């Protein structure tokens, strides 16, 4: 079907039209929305051997630290110690079904830390004292790509929407919701680390196949580009005369802004540098700053239209994560007593198809036009524009 | 027995070599016009029997079945070789009466040219004058020479005329006098007088007295009066100081020009840099001024559709006004001959068969008197550049390293690095103004080089007659009419006739940013191979090089390369392998089976056997990746007494074994330049009590985000007093540490970090240069971060040379009265931006 655009208007009065429902039900408590408890996890803490004892038969010490993070996750421990005391299997376990099991093991127990700093259990001093450590920013990296390809790029990859995996918005996620202090605070105080743990996270997320490519990647994984990165980060006029190894970036990233501007090519690629290019842009601020060449190719709010995208289908993506599951939610996201039966619920009717149509209004409201971000902004949103309406009433 | 007889040919055979290259040294010098056609023919397969016997005598030195095979190969070539005795003996002549005049200077009715036909002359000429008439006001200053360096036929005798012109009157005295490439002492001095006076020297060519007593005549002549000689395209300084000499009493008011195009003996003359002349291509306007001066009649918009053909062509040239007067005058016949087509036969032509036409032979020699003038060993050199593309930029390192692997390279003093020799033959190319060199690479000097083009052309023209390289480009689609006899294949763009059926003897190969490898060409089928070149290349199946035995340069950068054969232990002879930009990530355990090597630029991210210490000859090593290793191969890195650059990045043994290696560092005495990366932290490797290598440039340190608690104290004017490069970051800051810093006598590059400041909450203070006056004699790089270097930390006379400085600025500071600048300092101190903080 070839829906055409849900024209609507977001006006005074119809924020809390809807978003009054969303302030209150499942979805949406950990999330928000571009217009602008305990016991979920704890359920889950009783769930984390469902199935270890099943196959302990090598199989042992995943049930055996397994226990031992039960016992963790409800006592009572000072900060001055509760980071010791969590931090043995951390820094015990190296590395199918066993991984499987591990990263369940690693993604639980840090869970707790946050959770107990929203209780103000916790000194927010301690948690920067540890948080400024050199393994845990690798530690954290890692595996927050690893769960979410654990769960959710099984069922990505059916809609279409894995082409659209991006890495800086992941904390939106409601599963992935605990990483907003962890981003903030530590902002405010060294955010230089900010960049620093961004620039680590995306290396890793290019060779676990969250954009994958053939050719290697001549800006992450070797700590000599950070040298200059930070360099230029803090006096502003080292990139207008810039030494040797910085030329050789130079010509790395204007070589795919050129292949970004182009039109004819294969699309793959420009996903590629886009994820690439993002990143450089959010973590380190005025790195392609090509004062003359942006202007005259409309390129700074090009990149604004291509980006916003990536939210659209990132939350048309939970809509279908919503629709079907009323595990598309994850493995372990959701714990069995908490789950939701297929019945039909009549609260879907006046906030769900209806604020679809709102988000497509708030996405063909104030984004550029071109052939070249047609193919990139208008193709990929009239196709999600289309499957959304053919599954609403089934 | 068998094996005797084969060794004691082995020395006759090498006698045979000696003599030969004696006399194609010999035959060489002479230009190809004044040789006739028996020489140039018996001289031609000479050669290929030179190439024949040191394959013969490699093979054999490789190797010691096989002893047959040599025995039967010497005996033929030893035929061969008497054969051609008589077939040159049948047929020789004398001709009594065959004396041909000499030729006459190619260079000299370009010297009767108009006065009003150049352009753009102006502006620099007035330059020039002022540049050393500033000084002829009080005309009693001392006297001084201005050399002129370029290449080519930049233009110099023609500047060098023009100011020769304008300002004469004020003058006593002059002369402009030209020396060839081997002068007679005589004629020159003979030629000087002449220029003085033509009355009482009239017939001054006449007498002949010796070269001593006109030397006295001249001397007496220049009493009390202003001369301002020139003398120019002075070759071979030795005969530069002979004329020196007769000019060896004091003048006020005098000076004089010279004109060379070496710059490696203008700085034998005027004592300074500052009256050098450096002189440069013309700019693409004042060019395409001249270029439709010209062709056209009056205008250039008359054909606006061969524009774009016109600057296309005149980039060729760039700025060079010999270039775009000779293809301006061949281009019109009369009224241009036809349109558009010839012009683009032109610009294909160019790069591989340009410079076979007429009335373009009578430019090309003022070209080729350079690669006539180089000594031996450095022919090879010049045409080693054939092989790279037009348009490509190349890197030094690279040449230097085929030249070695290639055999370019050897002396017997023992005293010599057999690599620093390298660099001697690069920057002896430089000097000569023959190559255009770029950038200063980690290493210290220059990155990377590049070649003029039509030059480029004509020195593969010159390796073409030969079989010295060849070329495969779809512009030219040329083959020499003998598969056989191909030493050096450059391959190219051209992906379609890879025909590789009759090249046994393949000396090199190289394939340029092309798919074509692998899939229709075959390596493995050259029984012999010196150098194998495939950087840039996507294919990664390279484990047929057990079969190969005569490799030395092995250049995989940028290839794709997952992994390598365990069976490259049969490689004993070997000097270079870069692995740069792969995809393998551990080493075979068969390179300790390697004996010789010199170079490894290998990344961090792959993995080192034990049994490191073995590598005695090793020279260079880069990007060491130190990660989870014991205590004895950290100490097998002191066993290698021969190392000049290292590069280390690490992170994982940050313990006493750091200390370890810290004292290991010293057991070497070769270092010229070293560099250690790590992660935002303290540096727990070098302690304070640690004797350095005494000789010591560089220093780098990449790392910004680790820091030194404070300056170490090894760091001292008395040790380690060759530094031109300094690059630290550390913790703290005093105003001692720059104090101490400047009195190590070069440090050319500096460049400080302040961790506290661009870390913590600090304030920029600032530090003061408290003893002493200057503290830098020679620093024209200088970098402060976090650290505020005001302009008055002295007077001008501080620092003499400092084209940049970079410092951090409060803003509370704007109403105070230490930033007292407004003055001109002695450098080019005038382009300046400050990061000033709020
Ligand atoms: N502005 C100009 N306009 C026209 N022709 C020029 C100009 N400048 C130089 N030329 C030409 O360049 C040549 C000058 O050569 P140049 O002065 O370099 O000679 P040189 O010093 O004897 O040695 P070499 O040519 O080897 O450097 C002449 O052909 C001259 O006509």
């Amino acid at each position: 079907v070839n829906f055409p655009f849900p024209k609507k208007m977001i006006t005074e009065s119809n924020s809390k039209d809807i978003r009054e429902y969303l302030a209150s039900t499942f979805p949406f408590e950990q999330q928000s929305t571009i217009l602008d408890q305990l016991k979920f996890r704890q359920e889950n803490l009783a769930e984390l051997k469902d199935q270890i004892i099943l196959s302990l038969g090598n199989w042992q010490k995943l049930l055996d630290y397994t226990n031992k993070l039960d016992e963790l996750s409800n006592t009572k421990i000072s900060p001055e110690e509760f980071i010791e005391e969590i931090q043995k299997v951390l820094y015990k376990v190296k590395l199918k079904l066993y991984s499987q099991f591990n990263l369940s093991i690693q993604d639980f127990a840090l869970q707790i830390i946050h959770s107990k700093y929203k209780s103000n259990q916790i000194s927010q001093n301690d948690l920067l004292k540890l948080i400024t450590e050199d393994e845990m920013l690798k530690i954290l990296a890692k595996t927050k790509v690893l769960t979410y390809k654990m769960k959710y790029f099984d069922s990505a990859s059916k809609m279409g929407i894995n082409k659209y995996i991006s890495t800086e918005m992941m904390d939106l996620d409601w599963q992935f919701s605990h990483y907003k202090t962890f981003n903030d605070a530590l902002k405010k105080n060294k955010a230089s680390d900010s960049s620093y743990l961004g620039w680590l996270t995306h290396g890793y997320s290019i060779k676990y196949g969250l954009s994958p490519n053939n050719e290697r990647s001549m800006f992450f994984q070797d700590g000599r580009k950070y040298a200059e990165l930070y360099a230029f980060s803090k006096s502003p006029h080292r990139k207008i005369i810039p030494g040797e190894h910085l030329k050789d970036l130079l010509a790395k990233i204007n070589k795919s802004k050129g292949i970004f501007l182009d039109q004819n090519a294969l699309l793959d690629k420009r996903i590629y540098a886009f994820h690439e290019l993002n990143t450089l842009e959010t973590h380190f601020p005025g790195i392609t700053s090509s004062f003359t060449d942006d202007l005259k190719s409309n390129y700074r709010k090009k990149m604004e239209s291509v980006s916003l995208t990536c939210q659209v289908l990132q939350e048309i993506g939970n809509i279908h994560r919503f629709i079907e599951s009323k595990t598309e939610y994850g493995l372990f996201s959701i714990p069995k007593i908490f789950s939701i039966p297929i019945d039909y619920k009549h609260g879907e009717k006046e906030n769900l198809v209806s604020y679809v149509d709102f988000l497509y209004s708030t996405a063909h409201e104030r984004i550029l036009q071109d052939n070249s971000i047609n193919q990139l902004c208008l193709d990929p949103l009239q196709e999600s524009l289309n499957r959304i309406k053919s599954n609403i009433p089934v | 027995t068998l094996e005797k007889k084969v060794r004691k040919g082995i020395e006759s055979l090498i006698t045979e070599l000696k003599l030969m290259q004696a006399v194609l040294s010999k035959v060489s010098k002479v230009p190809a016009d004044q040789l006739d056609e028996g020489v140039k023919i018996w001289a031609g397969n000479v050669k290929e029997l030179s190439y024949q016997m040191e394959d013969i005598v490699d093979a054999f030195m490789v190797r010691v079945k096989d002893l047959h095979r040599i025995s039967a190969a010497l005996e033929e070539v030893v035929l061969q070789a008497k054969q051609l005795a008589e077939l040159r003996q049948r047929y020789e002549q004398e001709m009594r009466d065959t004396s041909a005049n000499t030729s006459v200077d190619p260079r000299m009715m370009a010297l009767y040219t108009d006065v009003t036909e150049l352009v753009g002359i102006e502006e620099t000429r007035d330059k020039l004058i002022n540049m050393l008439t500033e000084g002829d006001d009080w005309s009693k200053h001392p006297l001084k020479t201005i050399s002129i360096v370029g290449f080519g036929g930049l233009g110099k005798t023609t500047l060098a005329k023009a100011a020769y012109d304008k300002i004469k009157v004020q003058f006593d005295c002059g002369a402009f006098v030209s020396v060839s490439r081997n002068p007679e002492m005589k004629k020159v001095l003979k030629d000087i007088l002449y220029g003085l006076d033509k009355v009482k020297y009239e017939n001054i060519h006449n007498a002949a007295r010796d070269e001593k007593y006109l030397i006295d005549d001249i001397i007496e002549f220049l009493n009390d009066k202003r001369y301002l000689i020139v003398i120019d395209d002075i070759w071979n300084e030795k005969a530069w100081e002979l004329i020196k000499c007769a000019f060896s009493k004091k003048s006020p008011g005098s000076r004089l020009i010279t004109t060379t195009r070496n710059v490696s003996v203008s700085e034998a003359c005027c004592s300074s840099e500052d009256d050098i002349y450096r002189m440069e291509p013309l700019s693409n306007d004042v060019s395409r001024t001249l270029f439709c001066k010209r062709i056209f009649s009056q205008e250039e918009g008359c054909p606006q559709e061969l524009l774009k053909v016109s600057e296309e062509i005149l980039k060729k040239c760039g700025g060079v006004p010999l270039a775009i007067i000779t293809i301006a005058s061949l281009l019109a016949n009369k009224g241009h001959i036809k349109a558009k087509d010839e012009w683009y036969a032109l610009l294909s032509s160019i790069g591989h068969g340009l410079t076979k036409n007429r009335s373009l032979e009578q430019m090309k020699k003022i070209l080729l008197f350079s690669y006539y003038d180089l000594p031996s060993y450095l022919k090879p050199c010049l045409l080693y550049l054939s092989i790279f593309p037009e348009d490509r930029e190349i890197r030094r390192a690279r040449l230097i390293w085929r030249w070695i692997s290639e055999g370019f390279v050897y002396s017997e003093k023992q005293d010599i690095s057999l690599y620093e020799l390298g660099d001697s033959y690069f920057n002896e190319l430089v000097n000569r103004s023959m190559i255009q060199p770029i950038g200063i690479d980690d290493e210290g000097k220059v990155k990377a080089c590049r070649v003029h083009d039509m030059v480029l052309d004509l020195i593969c023209s010159l390796s073409s007659e030969e079989n010295f390289v060849t070329i495969l480009d779809d512009p030219r689609r040329k083959m020499p009419n003998s598969e056989s006899k191909v030493r050096r294949l450059s391959i190219q763009n051209s992906k379609i006739d890879v025909d590789t059926t009759r090249m046994e003897h393949m000396r090199s190969v190289t394939v340029f940013s092309d798919n074509v490898v692998g899939k229709v060409l075959d390596i493995s089928r050259f029984k012999v191979l010196r150098v194998l070149d495939l950087e840039g290349c996507h294919v990664s199946d390279v484990g047929y090089v057990g079969n190969l035995l005569h490799l030395r340069y092995l250049g995989l950068k940028g290839t794709h390369v997952k992994d390598l054969p365990m069976e490259i232990g049969k490689l004993q002879f070997l000097l270079t392998l870069d692995l740069r930009g792969t995809k393998i990530e551990v080493l075979p355990w068969s390179v300790v089976q390697l004996r010789r090597l010199m170079c490894l630029y290998v990344d961090y991210g792959m993995k080192l056997p034990s049994g490191i210490g073995n590598l005695t000859f090793l020279e260079v090593l880069d990007d060491l990746g130190l990660s989870d290793v014991d205590l004895d191969f950290v100490k097998e890195l002191g066993r290698l007494t021969k190392l000049r650059v290292l590069r280390l990045d690490f992170h994982g043994f940050d313990q006493s074994m750091g200390k370890a290696l810290e004292e290991s560092i010293s057991n070497m005495y070769k270092l010229d330049s070293l560099d250690v990366f790590v992660n935002r932290g303290l540096i727990n490797c070098l302690s304070e009590h640690w004797v350095p290598p005494p000789r010591l440039c560089r220093l780098a340190f990449p790392s910004k985000r680790s820091w030194f608690k404070t300056l170490p104290s090894w760091i001292n004017p008395s040790s380690l007093p060759l530094l031109s490069y300094l690059d630290i970051t550390l913790f703290e800051v005093r105003s001692e540490d720059i104090q101490l810093l400047g009195t190590l006598p070069a440090l050319v590059y500096l460049e400080i970090w302040n961790y506290s400041v661009f870390e913590e909450a600090h304030e920029v203070e600032a530090p003061v240069l408290s003893s002493g006056a200057a503290l830098f004699p020679c620093a024209t790089e200088c970098r402060f971060i976090g650290i505020g270097a005001v302009p008055s930390m002295f007077p001008q006379g501080a620092a003499p040379r400092l084209k940049r400085l970079w410092f951090t600025f409060p803003a509370k500071w704007i109403s105070s009265e230490n930033i007292g600048l407004g003055m001109r300092h002695l450098p080019s101190l005038q382009r300046v931006v400050v990061d000033v903080i709020s």
